[PDB]
């Protein structure tokens, strides 16, 4: 049975991280492979040690025995992706169960916007409102929805982004829904912001139709 | 350029078969072996099987009751076809290859990946809405603007903006499910506040199971 360890990391750039695979035989050459968030599974070491083509230098694949590591020498933002190692054994291909690499960075503060719903989805039945936090780590954070004052809860949902690519920064929405009744019938509507980069909770408001 | 282009996203009824084909163009690939890779959500990699165009085949144990490859010479197409369908049948289905070439060169490609989705429910596109903006999206000489994609299913939607031409500043979320049981997403993207008298903005919605594309210009409101 294959296994490979761990399951997740965080790391700063320019950081060595270290991947390992322990294999049930050594007959067969071992295989790793970068998947990022969306994005098929790509290919950057072939026979345990050879770089795939256009790879940067800084991946390296070595084996001993039934025990085989994966290092990236110097992490850099792009890297954040999950990892798997790959090998034939017994007449199928096994990959790895996954190593999800994260980076650990400085604090940096969410820029906050909101958004009334549209004129089309409003006067068709129901009201989305929309908070958009941009562009900030770590990756906790809390929203609050206000409308006339009042706390917000049941109907709302958030999603967040994978770690960025180029600056390791997270980015969060989150969608206030209302019917067009309930919607039209308040004033005041507002997003409260609590991050770590914030040195007091920020608003965000509009008041409808102006 | 080599690629591997796979057929749409589809919703299939439980108990239902459906057939994810892979086109290959920019190289022979007569005489290699066309590898089928599952990925449920969330979850790691599982090998399916290996096609032999020049025409035999082999199976991981698992996948033999469940699944059958073919190919058709003439078109460049591996086809891959799940029978019997179940909840636990849903995930990315993946083509790829792995091999030398005649020039000794090593080569690893993969197509983009098909989900199928399991469900009795039926297919919807999805509204979307614009994400206007004002005054309270200006933050410090930048705007940001997006648009709201609402009450489609399955999963997945892909968003471009002015059809590939803007790329810096983009965020498409990850879609919540809704207590309709409907998928929503947002898609924003941060612009010069300077740009919104002049510049167009229009998001590109792809919905392939229902076989639909929406295009959204987002304009300052009057």
């Amino acid at each position: 049975q294959m296994t490979q360890s761990p399951s997740s990391l965080s790391a700063s750039v320019g950081d060595r991280v270290t991947i390992t695979c322990s294999a049930s035989s050594s007959v067969t050459y071992m295989y790793w492979y970068q998947q990022k968030p969306g994005k098929a599974p790509k290919l950057l070491i072939y026979d345990t040690s050879n770089l795939a083509s256009g790879v940067p230098s800084r991946f390296s694949g070595s084996g001993s025995g039934t025990d085989y590591t994966f290092t990236i020498s110097s992490l850099q933002p792009e890297d954040i992706a999950t990892y798997y190692c790959q090998q034939w054994s017994s007449h199928i291909f096994t990959f790895g169960q996954g190593t999800k690499v994260e980076i650990k960075r400085t604090v940096a503060a969410p820029s906050v916007f909101i958004f009334p719903p549209s004129d089309e989805q409003l006067k068709s039945g129901t009201a989305s409102v929309v908070c958009l936090l941009n562009n900030f780590y770590p990756r906790e954070a809390k929203v609050q929805w206000k409308v006339d004052n009042a706390l917000q809860s049941g109907n709302s949902q958030e999603s967040v982004t994978e770690q960025d690519s180029k600056d390791s920064t997270y980015s969060l929405s989150s969608t206030l829904t209302l019917s067009k009744a309930d919607y039209e019938k308040h004033k005041v509507y507002a997003c409260e912001v609590t991050h770590q980069g914030l040195s007091s909770p920020v608003t965000k408001s509009f008041n409808r139709g102006e | 350029q080599v690629q591997l282009v796979q057929s749409g996203a589809e919703v299939k009824k439980p108990g239902a078969s459906v057939k994810v084909s892979c086109k290959a163009s920019g190289y022979t690939f007569t005489s290699h072996w066309m590898h089928w890779v599952r990925q449920a959500p969330g979850q790691g990699l599982e090998w399916i099987g290996e096609f032999n165009p020049s025409g035999r085949t082999n199976y991981n144990e698992k996948f033999k009751s469940k699944a059958t490859m073919t190919v058709d010479t003439s078109t460049n197409t591996a086809y891959m076809e799940l029978s019997s369908l179940r909840s636990e049948d849903t995930a990315v289905y993946y083509c790829a290859s792995r091999d030398y070439d005649y020039d000794g060169r090593y080569f690893d490609y993969w197509g983009q990946g098909t989900l199928v989705t399991v469900s009795s429910a039926s297919t919807k596109g999805p509204s979307v809405f614009p994400l206007a903006p004002s005054s309270k999206s200006t933050s410090g000489g930048t705007a940001a603007l997006g648009c709201l994609v609402k009450d489609y299913f399955p999963e997945p939607v892909t968003v471009s903006w002015n059809s590939g031409a803007l790329t810096s500043g983009v965020h498409t979320f990850p879609a919540v499910l809704q207590s309709s049981g409907l998928y929503s997403l947002s898609s924003v993207v941060t612009v010069p506040s300077s740009s919104l008298g002049t510049q167009t903005y229009i998001c590109n919605v792809n919905h392939k199971p229902s076989n639909t594309k929406v295009d959204k210009k987002v304009e300052p409101k009057s």
